[PDB]
């Protein structure tokens, strides 16, 4: 939350990384819902 | 012709093969007729005409 | 440079287990978490290494969600059986007289057992005894489902069994597949060629259709017999149509 | 289990679509003692896994071929 | 019931499997180099 | 077209016939030029359909 | 009452009429009796 809010304040994006299963997508969604935002999840691939 | 004469085998092989296929089909349809000699059972065979 | 990167490498599994067992109504949430997280570590570091083994945060979350659901179901069953055997139902003693450890072991065995190879099951149960002493896992016998399975097997010339009889392991696998189908919306059936997977899920589908009365429809897709473009879809490079 | 499935299908499904089915039941009755645990087929299949083959040996490939040509034997009868 | 025994049985299983694999591969290689047996795709890759 | 009969040839003939008869898929494995397609085609002439 | 008799007569005739099959060199069961069958069909029409 601290890092992503710092990124938001600087008008930068947030890029949580790590091995799968550590709670990155869910953490981003939880932060977005804590601020009452509409968070859209996209499963990217080579066709994007 | 196709069975009594064995020379047509040499001279018309492909003709003999197509006639043999036709003969097997005709014999199968005739067996279907024979198991049910009733006229309407033959008439009601799927795609008989 | 347009993004701020954060490394999320080690989630705090113990705290998640503690808080999310506390919130579901478990009185011994501290002890239950301190027993269940090291148990998952032990499963990771003691069982044989298999390509279809997962003991991460997703598995722990699924186990604890199933534990909450199982506790709710057990409380409802206790209320029903007490109502049909007298009038003494109250929330207090039902909450106090409740085997939370047995519920957690039941959830673990409902989630982790179907994935195990034959030689790992004794290791898993020895680990469970070591971490949760005295607690035993007794799976309920789905009698009606088993009769439906037997009828379907007879109809389709399958060899239905029970216990140690020829075909008992296959029926056990079918029941485990049914349990995982209830728990998870994503199913994988792993096993060497011709191990009974297709017949297992077909027989389970037919048995469920005949038991619950709802028709089952199966779509079988070979994802590698066609290109990924034909498997998911194409966005037209020219007209931008889908 | 596979042997039981093969025998049940032999005794139940006619090969044409009854003399065919009666021949099938008689043949299944003859084959029954061999299609058993620790039988001729089981021991032969166990020994076949020790030989070398042009391709990797799979149990169901052998079993399917065997059932195919047993159906062919019934057709020959 | 012994965790140490579980660890050691896993270790010996993995070691025996990999040892048999390596010894069989080396035996096939030495047979190939003597001309006793022909060279297969797997043997070609291993020798290369 | 002509095939000189041989022990292996006739054995593979019988095997290919008993396999193609029920329409079971099958694969002939062997080094190039061994006679796999010759054996198959000489088995298909016994199946005119 | 006559038309029903004709309909029932046609129904019974065509429910009991069978093709006249005979053996042919132990190869087939060929049909004879063409004239009578054709006459029956034409007269019923
Ligand atoms: N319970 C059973 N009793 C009797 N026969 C069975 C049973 N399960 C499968 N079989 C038969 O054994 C064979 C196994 O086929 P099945 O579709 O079950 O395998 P599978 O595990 O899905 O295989 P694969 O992954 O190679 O496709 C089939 O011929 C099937 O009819
Ligand atoms: N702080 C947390 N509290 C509760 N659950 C969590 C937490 N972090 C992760 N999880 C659980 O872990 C699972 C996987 O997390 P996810 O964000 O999908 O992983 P990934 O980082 O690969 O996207 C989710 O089901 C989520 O519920
Ligand atoms: N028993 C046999 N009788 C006659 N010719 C044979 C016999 N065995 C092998 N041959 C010859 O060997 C050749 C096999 O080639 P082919 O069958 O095309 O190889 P592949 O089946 O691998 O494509 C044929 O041209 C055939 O003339
Ligand atoms: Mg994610
Ligand atoms: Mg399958």
């Amino acid at each position: 939350y601290l890092t992503m809010t710092q990124a938001l304040e600087a008008r930068l994006g947030g890029s949580p990384f790590g091995p799968a299963g550590t709670g990155k997508t869910e953490s981003v969604k939880a932060l977005g819902h804590q601020l009452g935002r509409f968070v859209l999840v996209f499963n990217c691939d080579e066709t994007f | 012709i196709f069975t009594g004469s064995a020379d047509i085998k040499h001279l018309l092989p492909v003709e003999t093969q197509r006639f043999q296929s036709i003969s097997t089909e005709f014999l199968a349809l005739m067996k279907k007729v024979s198991k049910s000699p009733l006229v309407m059972d033959v008439l009601n065979i799927q795609g008989v005409q | 440079k347009l993004f701020r990167s954060l490394a999320m490498t080690k989630p705090d599994r113990q705290l998640i287990a503690q808080v999310m067992l506390y919130s579901q109504g478990f009185r011994t949430a501290e002890v239950l978490a301190n027993k269940i997280v090291p148990f998952f570590k032990l499963c990771d570091e003691q069982l044989s290494s298999q390509s279809h083994y997962d003991f991460g945060l997703r598995a722990l979350k699924s186990v604890l969600v199933s534990a909450g659901n199982v506790k709710r179901e057990r409380i409802q069953k206790i209320k029903r059986e007490k109502e049909e055997r007298g009038e003494a139902v109250d929330e207090g003693e039902i909450a106090e007289n409740l085997p939370e450890q047995e519920i957690l072991i039941q959830s673990v065995c409902e989630t982790m057992v179907p994935k195990l190879v034959a030689e790992d099951i004794p290791l898993l149960f020895s680990l469970l005894s070591d971490v949760f002493p005295g607690v035993q896992y007794h799976r309920g016998e789905m009698t009606a489902l088993r009769e439906e399975l037997k009828k379907v097997c007879q109809e389709m010339y399958l060899t239905y069994g029970d216990g140690e009889e020829v075909g008992g392991m296959w029926v056990e696998k079918v029941l485990q597949l049914y349990q995982i189908t209830q728990i998870n919306h994503g199913l994988m059936m792993v096993g060497p060629s011709g191990s009974g997977k297709s017949m297992a899920w077909r027989v389970l589908l037919k048995a469920l259709e005949r038991l619950e009365g709802v028709e089952g429809v199966a779509h079988i897709i070979d994802p590698k017999a066609i290109s990924k473009d034909h498997l998911y879809g194409t966005l037209d490079p020219n007209t931008r149509e889908w | 289990m596979i042997f039981n499935n093969f025998l049940a299908r032999l005794r139940s499904i006619p090969l044409d679509e009854s003399p065919m089915l009666q021949i099938q039941r008689d043949a299944a009755t003859i084959m029954q003692p061999y299609f058993t645990s620790n039988g001729l087929v089981t021991k032969a299949l166990e020994h076949a896994f020790q030989l070398e083959h042009i391709m990797d040996l799979t149990r169901l490939r052998c079993l399917g071929s065997l059932f195919s040509m047993l159906h062919q034997a019934c057709r020959n009868v | 019931k012994d965790p140490l025994f579980r660890f050691f049985e896993r270790e010996v299983k993995m070691g025996a499997k990999l040892l048999q694999d390596v010894r069989q591969d080396l035996a096939d290689v030495v047979q190939v180099c003597e001309g006793k047996k022909k060279q297969t795709n797997y043997l070609r890759t291993l020798i290369n | 077209d002509v095939v000189v009969p041989t022990l292996d040839t006739v054995r593979h003939e019988a095997l290919l016939y008993t396999w193609l008869a029920e329409h079971k898929p099958l694969v002939l494995c062997g080094p190039p030029g061994s006679g796999k397609t010759m054996t198959l085609f000489s088995a298909l002439r016994a199946l005119p359909d | 009452m006559a038309l029903e008799e004709f309909l029932k007569q046609i129904r019974e005739v065509w429910n009991t009429y069978e093709l006249d099959l005979v053996n042919y060199q132990n190869k087939c069961r060929l049909i004879r009796g063409w004239d009578d069958l054709f006459n029956k069909v034409k007269e019923h029409i």
